[PDB]
């Protein structure tokens, strides 16, 4: 929703050195329903022109829109597939970690995301497919900001504060 | 092929994206082979 989102997501995810970030925004037609707003992909794949490395994120979004009708799906790493399949998710009120972050107003820091119970995290199998161990959601700018990484990161609210400062620049 | 409810949702999700490219669906489903997903799909759709 907010201005310069794609770039702010890029700056923040690159600074904290995590695998990706997503901004989940509230549907303009369905109150309380979250959908994929924007994202930055910072993970593995198999410059003065693109200092923020935005290209792969753009190509992954392009591919998603193609498939949902430059990159071919056979080219994608496990983590890229995770990032792309996230674009298909929509969360009802209180559903999943994004819906729960919106509804309860507090960060949710999920460790062992690959094996999280379905009542807590609706993407555990998908995370397991990409060895995505840590997912954090927090309410932000009227939506929910999600960051994820393949590393196990012990809970550290300074990571969330770092992201927030890079947005409220 | 006794899929859990999460496997079903994710297979449907992958199917809606790549169709019958069972290799690409299976890569998203830990522990399941491309034929298991094909076997599941025919008996459901
Ligand atoms: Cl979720």
């Amino acid at each position: 929703v907010p201005d310069n989102l794609k770039k702010q997501l890029a700056v923040s995810v690159r600074n904290i050195q995590w695998s990706y970030g997503i901004f989940w925004s509230v549907s303009a037609s369905q109150p309380g329903v979250l959908e994929w707003g924007d994202g930055y992909y910072n993970g593995d794949i198999k410059v003065k022109i693109d200092q923020l490395g935005l290209e792969r994120s753009e190509q992954l979004r392009e591919l998603y829109e193609s498939l949902s009708l430059a990159l071919s799906p056979e080219d994608l790493t496990d983590t890229e597939w995770y990032y792309l399949v996230c674009m298909s998710f929509v969360f009802n009120i209180g559903e999943g970690i994004p819906g729960g972050a919106l509804s309860n107003g507090e960060p949710i820091w999920l460790c062992n995301a690959e094996t999280a119970d379905s009542k807590v995290f609706t993407r555990s199998l998908l995370a397991k497919s990409a060895s995505l161990q840590t997912v954090v959601c927090f309410p932000f700018l009227g939506g929910v900001l999600e960051i994820g990484t393949t590393e196990h990161i012990k809970e550290d609210m300074n990571v969330i504060q770092s992201v927030k400062t890079l947005f409220l620049e | 092929v006794k899929m859990s409810e999460e496997e079903e949702d994710l297979i449907s999700r992958m199917y809606k994206l790549v169709g019958d490219r069972w290799e690409l669906i299976a890569g998203r489903i830990p522990g399941r082979t491309p034929e298991e997903i094909e076997r599941y799909w025919l008996m459901k759709h």
